[PDB]
RNA sequence: AGUGAUCUAGAAAGAGAUCCACCUAUCAUGUUG
């Protein structure tokens, strides 16, 4: 029911500002914020492509309060450390562009990339494909 | 009716309640300085002459001409001492 | 610093990045222009729907209301859907920042619902919960698609006319007493920018697979392109269009389709796309699923209907005979104009009966009880079709 | 670090002529060499 509620908040909004406003007005408890970010990520991964709607939504949540920023920080490291093995190449494309966008504007600090360990043992094809899309977005937005 | 410029003129004809919510999502010493220093140095001489003038006038003992003479003498003395000091410093 | 133009109904404003005071992230409706030499984003193109196109949409809604004086409730809702889908699938992300269009969408959707309400001689809000209009056709609802249950951006109009004020406030759109968020059509249509970027991707992948397929002297298998089939502009699936051997000769098809406006009184609102050449450019099947969830599921929806009184075993067997009825047997016969106009009452009667527990609910604002002759039924208002 | 801003609501008598979103369609050949 909580997943449904958040999902319907997303699907009933025209813009990321509206979606962010509705979620913020829910006054979600601090322990549920990470699960809300997880629902937002999974919803964005159901789309056929990336969308600026999710980046704007996340950005407005992050800047509203520090508890949202930390929920996004740990959701990023959660995705790279545990969830990437469950993602197909389409989902990895969307996810890489999403996190690359948030990093490219410092909503997620570039220090979050400290968890990346480019080696033949501590990385997998899912993670390397994810890194590829993330950096591709970084170069497209910022330039070399 | 609007509040702080936000709302609709009226809810009538809008097909909505008109309810407004604040968005939670939005949140070489430049020659001119040397000229001022030189002016201040010459001014100190003229300040001493004026102070002497003030003392002599307040004592109401000397005519305006005698006071002018004593001021010109002090001016000449101090100007000569200054020219000698400038010649020595430049030397 | 801004270069402006209006083309094909889109209002466009190009602002180079080098001219911006600060570069801020944007929502859908602001295209990023990439410099193909550096592969870097160098300018933003803000989009809006032109005032002329906004007026054309409003005129199409007016045309529906003016024509549908004796139309069935389902055909009125279907016309609304056709116009709404035409608008959204054509303009997409340009709608996001066009506030006058959101206002017109709210009014249009309300007027379409009012046509049904007035057809039932009652505008009483509690008599028409969202389930009556948005429940899919297969569950006896009108199957309307919503775009106006969103929050409309609001900001000081004085400042808004001089500079971009952002979105500091929201004003309500369509609303209902029930605590439920109806999905908005826009969330189910991929924006044009994303379609174009994904198209460049899938078609470059296809070009590479095509060259390898000939290097191996193979043929590309139908499921060697699975996952890309429903992607690209044109859709990858068009490569295997059944009549492609004839359609290879179809030239000037876009201008021909647009010029149809001068030779045919009734034209498709999808004048801009040809499914033979472009493929299926949208898929709204997920909207029906999510609207059922938004309404509280089948259980909650059916609680508003006469379903329990039918004694029908399961909601699964609820197959509406959408292809036969008395009015279908009668439409061919020799009938007067009065007899033909009177046939539309039949499906309206079925619709009203299905939702009758809600249409004749006791919790109404005003309403003197009138007992129905020879029955113990009380009508809380005068509703002839019921 | 989360305050405020909430249209609507039915009766009588007349009227009404229709058309376009919309369920993914490669070898298998007996023998004679
Ligand atoms: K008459």
């Amino acid at each position: 029911e909580f997943k449904k509620k958040i999902y319907l908040v997303l699907k009933s909004s025209l813009s990321g500002d509206e979606a962010a406003h509705k979620l913020l007005k829910l006054k979600i408890a601090n322990n549920l914020k990470k699960s809300v970010v997880d629902i937002i990520i999974k919803s964005s991964l159901q789309e056929s492509t990336f969308s600026k709607f999710y980046s704007i939504l996340s950005e407005r949540m992050i800047t509203f309060h520090r508890s949202w920023q930390t929920a996004y920080n740990e959701t990023f490291e959660q995705n790279y450390t545990q969830d990437i093995e469950d993602y197909e190449t389409d989902q990895l494309r969307i996810l890489g562009k999403f996190w690359g966008h948030l990093i490219s504007y410092e909503f997620l600090p570039m220090d979050c990339l400290k968890i990346i360990k480019l080696t033949e043992e501590e990385s997998c094809p899912q993670g390397r494909i994810f890194i590829k899309f993330l950096f591709q977005e970084l170069v497209n937005e910022l330039g070399l | 009716m609007s509040y702080n410029g936000i709302g609709l003129k009226s809810a009538k004809g809008s097909s909505t309640s008109g309810h407004v919510q604040r968005s939670l999502a939005s949140n070489r010493p430049l020659a001119v300085q040397k000229q001022i220093e030189t002016h201040m140095e010459k001014r100190e001489i003229e300040v001493q002459v004026s102070e002497l003038r003030d003392r002599l006038e307040e004592e109401e003992t000397l005519s305006e001409e005698q006071i002018d003479k004593k001021c010109e003498a002090l001016r000449a003395k101090l100007t000569n001492e200054w020219q000698e000091q400038q010649r020595m410093s430049s030397l | 610093p801004n270069l402006l133009f209006s083309m094909c109904g889109f209002e466009v404003r190009i602002l180079p990045r080098q001219r911006m005071e600060e570069v801020v992230s944007n929502d859908e409706g602001v295209w990023d222009l990439v410099d193909e030499r550096t592969k870097q984003r160098t300018a933003k193109a803000y989009l809006k729907v032109s005032e002329e196109e906004i007026k054309k949409f409003d005129s199409r809604i007016r045309g529906i209301l003016m024509a549908s004086g004796s139309t069935t409730f389902t055909k009125v809702a279907a016309k609304w859907n056709t116009s709404l889908i035409s608008l959204f699938t054509y303009f997409r992300e340009a709608i996001v920042a066009t506030e006058p269009l959101l206002d017109i969408l709210v009014k249009g959707e309300t007027r379409i619902q009012n046509r049904v309400k007035l057809g039932l001689n009652s505008k009483m809000p509690t008599r028409f919960p969202p389930a009556v209009f948005y429940t899919p056709k297969e569950l006896g609802g009108l199957g309307m698609i919503s775009a106006s249950h969103i929050l409309i951006p609001a900001s000081d109009l004085s400042w808004s006319k001089q500079t971009d004020t952002g979105i500091t406030h929201f004003r309500a759109g369509m609303t209902h007493e029930d605590e439920k968020l109806i999905p908005t059509i826009f969330r189910y249509i991929t924006t044009w920018e994303n379609e174009f970027l994904d198209s460049q991707r899938v078609w470059a992948e296809y070009a590479t697979k095509r060259q390898e397929a000939i290097q191996q002297n193979r043929r590309l298998a139908f499921e060697e392109l699975e996952g890309s089939w429903d992607r690209g502009i044109p859709r990858i699936s068009t490569l295997f269009q059944r009549d492609r051997h004839t359609l290879a000769y179809d030239r000037g098809h876009r201008i021909r389709r647009e010029f149809k406006q001068y030779s045919l009184e009734r034209n498709s609102p999808f004048w801009w796309t040809n499914s033979h050449h472009d493929g299926k450019l949208w898929n709204l099947n997920a909207y029906r699923t999510d609207v059922i969830q938004a309404l509280g599921g089948i259980e909650t929806i059916l609680e508003h209907t006469l379903f329990k009184g039918t004694g029908f075993n399961s909601w699964e067997g609820l197959f509406w005979e959408k292809a036969s009825g008395f009015e279908d047997s009668m439409q061919f016969k020799k009938l007067t104009h009065a007899q033909r106009t009177g046939l539309s009452q039949i499906p309206n009667r079925r619709f009203t009966l299905w939702w009758s527990p809600t249409i004749n609910r006791a919790n109404v604002y005003v309403g003197f009880l009138v007992q129905l002759d020879l029955t113990g039924i009380f009508l809380h208002g005068k509703i002839p079709t019921l």
